[PDB]
């Protein structure tokens, strides 16, 4: 009701070179929480108790404005926050002077929001190209979670309702929050997000022939990010880890089979025709050129699906290796860039549902029978050809 | 007590504008049209008093949209009146297109009425937000550097993991590449370095030294290894360039007017008849 005489404009930022590719470029609003404008208003005025409806309205207005990452008039943004700091954390302060019905049930909204803001920072974060592919088409997905079901759930939801229904009780709020089971949802991305942060911040920590006669040494090395073998390693951990929720699992899978397309593309497309094509260095082998004679090989064993330790997963491995190399080998005799399909009779698919084959059982099936595949077509190109 | 709770609690702010005449003037603003409540000067906006700073924030977040729209006009607008490479008026008609779109996209939005408040015009526009910004962000040097690295640059991220990036650079990629295959084409056909202005890896030097040296010696043509982009092999390169001195050895001393010609002219529909496919093995094959 009154005025701070606050010189609110809006324009947008002059630096441009450390804002990541999908990062906002308009300057942040002005901050309330410290330079307040136009009210500084207690509600000790209006903390009556027979208030207390009326109250919680107000209370409403806050929060029904938090859960979309801006701050409400009646919540203060804690000391810590800075908008100029990209990495600053997330804690802000709510008035214990009114009834608990303001502040117990609220925690768990701005929790909420809290992490609402920092899978959007996250959506931004992971947008850079050093990160691969993976994380960064994972990024497409968690965009679309906000924009598709958070917001055109909620916020249209909840202002509908708070513009018509009479009386709309914070309780029916929690009933519509977990009658469309949003939350859980969202905490599986935000749980996921701390594992990830966990092996970022674990690479960031410590920096520091015989039998199959294959011409193959290992290349071990590692790098300050996880890349899409670790990623998922991870997607399956956590569907092992929370085996029985029917909701949970489907979604997870349906993550699972968006993420990794064209990473099937290529692994398919590897398999079928020994052509690997990373431009961002994520797939499990690489190439020499860092003539073509000596191609020697090499296992970068951080993006391994398995801890490749035991016989069986060498096996695998090895089998993987050696298939592509064969092929390979018979397109350069040929002079044929590609493997025409009815060369032979075994027919091989793409891995249209990679949620179960990796899960085993079906795997090894498939890198045997383009081993098979393979194996046939290399012994008839150099027993008849 | 069957009353509304809104109702409950908007008469307790008394100096503040009816949102519906918020959603008035946002309406206007967002091409970035100064009005009663927001006189944009070219570079800013005065957000007033009786504001909350509920409103002022998403007062920033929609606002982005105008002032990106702004920026991009004003791009557009330095450059239709200046003389450049061709590759650079790609660009300025791609986003001249996409101004386009989203003026339609928000005039309709304004017309057919189902904006209500403020945060269903956020939700409504947050996916141009993003291919605006997209768009901002990937032609932040057009005024400084060569169309070639462009070029490369979308080459690279034609692979991003992203969707959205994914159909923006593969568009973008498309146009300039079929421009950069009539470069091509006009190399291996006729042999020109006509309007290139040094976005082409093999050029032409008039220098002093040797002022003989496009008389008897030598033929002024070069190949500068750096300066072949990533969707093209070495060896190819090398072949292109062999290809483009032969032709030239051919026709100035050795006089094969008419093989040359008949060569030129099949090999001409071979290529103009495969620029659907831009750059691909079928080409590499010719």
């Amino acid at each position: 009701m009154e005025i701070k005489e606050v010189d609110d404009r809006a324009e947008l930022l002059r630096y441009t070179n450390n804002i990541p590719l999908l990062g906002k470029l308009v300057n942040h609003q002005p901050l309330w929480s410290t330079n307040p404008k136009l009210k500084s208003f207690s509600l000790e005025k209006i903390s009556a108790p027979d208030q207390r409806r009326v109250q919680e309205a107000l209370v409403v207005k806050d929060l029904l404005n938090v859960l979309i990452g801006l701050e409400g008039t009646y919540i203060r943004y804690f000391n810590d926050y800075e908008p100029s700091d990209p990495e600053t954390p997330i804690e802000f302060k709510i008035a214990k002077k009114m009834d608990p019905s303001f502040k117990t049930f609220s925690r768990r909204i701005v929790r909420y929001g809290k992490q609402y803001m920092i899978l959007t920072r996250a959506y931004e974060k992971w947008s850079d190209t050093s990160f691969g592919m993976v994380l960064q088409r994972f990024a497409y997905e968690i965009r679309r979670f906000l924009e598709d079901v958070y917001l055109k759930t909620l916020v249209e939801r909840l202002e509908r309702d708070f513009n018509k229904v009479p009386n709309f009780s914070i309780r029916e709020l929690e009933q519509i929050i977990n009658e469309t089971e949003v939350n859980k949802q969202m905490e599986l991305l935000y749980n996921i997000y701390e594992e990830i942060f966990r092996e970022i911040e674990e690479r960031r920590t410590n920096q520091s022939s015989l039998h199959l006669r294959l011409m193959v040494a290992f290349d071990t090395t590692v790098y300050p990010v996880p890349k899409g073998g670790a990623i998922l390693k991870i997607f399956q951990q956590k569907i092992l880890e929370n085996l029985g929720d029917r909701s949970s699992v489907m979604f997870l899978k349906k993550l699972l089979n968006n993420i990794s397309q064209d990473y099937c593309t290529m692994l398919y497309e590897w398999l079928t025709q020994g052509i690997l094509n990373d431009p961002y260095q994520e797939f499990m082998t690489y190439d020499d050129l860092e003539r073509a004679w000596d191609t020697q090989y090499f296992i970068r064993k951080d993006v391994l699906l398995r801890d490749c330790d035991s016989e069986e997963d060498k096996n695998l491995l090895f089998k993987m290796l050696r298939t592509g190399i064969l092929l390979k080998v018979v397109r350069a005799s040929l002079q044929i860039p590609t493997i025409p399909s009815n060369s032979s009779d075994i027919t091989i698919q793409e891995i249209n549902d990679f949620a179960d084959l990796m899960e085993g059982s079906n795997l090894e099936l498939y890198v045997d029978k383009c081993y098979s595949r393979a194996n046939e077509i290399f012994l008839k190109l150099f027993f008849q050809g | 007590s069957s009353v509304t709770l809104r109702q409950l609690s908007n008469p307790y702010y008394v100096n503040t504008i009816p949102e519906e005449d918020i959603l008035k003037y946002v309406s206007y603003t967002l091409l970035a049209t100064t009005s009663a409540l927001f006189p944009f000067d070219h570079e800013q906006i005065q957000i007033p008093s009786k504001i909350p700073n509920f409103e002022s924030g998403l007062l920033h977040l929609i606002f982005e949209a105008g002032l990106l729209y702004q920026s991009l006009g004003y791009k557009v607008e330095k450059f239709r009146m200046l003389n450049i490479s061709p590759m650079k008026k790609a660009l300025i008609i791609e986003i001249s297109e996409e101004l386009q779109n989203y003026t339609a996209f928000v005039n309709n939005l304004v017309s057919s009425g189902t904006v209500v408040s403020l945060k269903s015009l956020y939700r409504e526009i947050y996916e141009n937000i993003i291919r605006l910004r997209i768009y901002c962000r990937f032609t932040e040097h057009l005024e400084e550097l060569s169309g070639d690295t462009f070029l490369i640059e979308l080459n690279i991220f034609k692979s991003h993991g992203d969707l959205t990036i994914r159909k923006i650079a593969t568009n973008l990629f498309n146009s300039m590449i079929s421009l950069y295959y009539e470069y091509l084409m006009n190399w291996l056909t006729k042999g020109l370095l006509r309007a290139t202005y040094g976005e082409f890896f093999i050029a032409e030097n008039t220098d002093t030294n040797g002022t003989d040296d496009d008389f008897i010696y030598h033929i002024p043509i070069e190949f500068n290894q750096e300066r072949v982009p990533a969707f093209i092999p070495k060896e190819l390169a090398y072949k292109i360039f062999m290809i483009g001195k032969s032709y030239i050895f051919l026709e100035k001393y050795c006089k094969e007017v008419q093989w040359t010609n008949e060569f030129s002219k099949k090999y001409h529909v071979l290529y103009q008849s495969n620029s659907y496919r831009g750059i691909s093995t079928n080409f590499f094959e010719i």
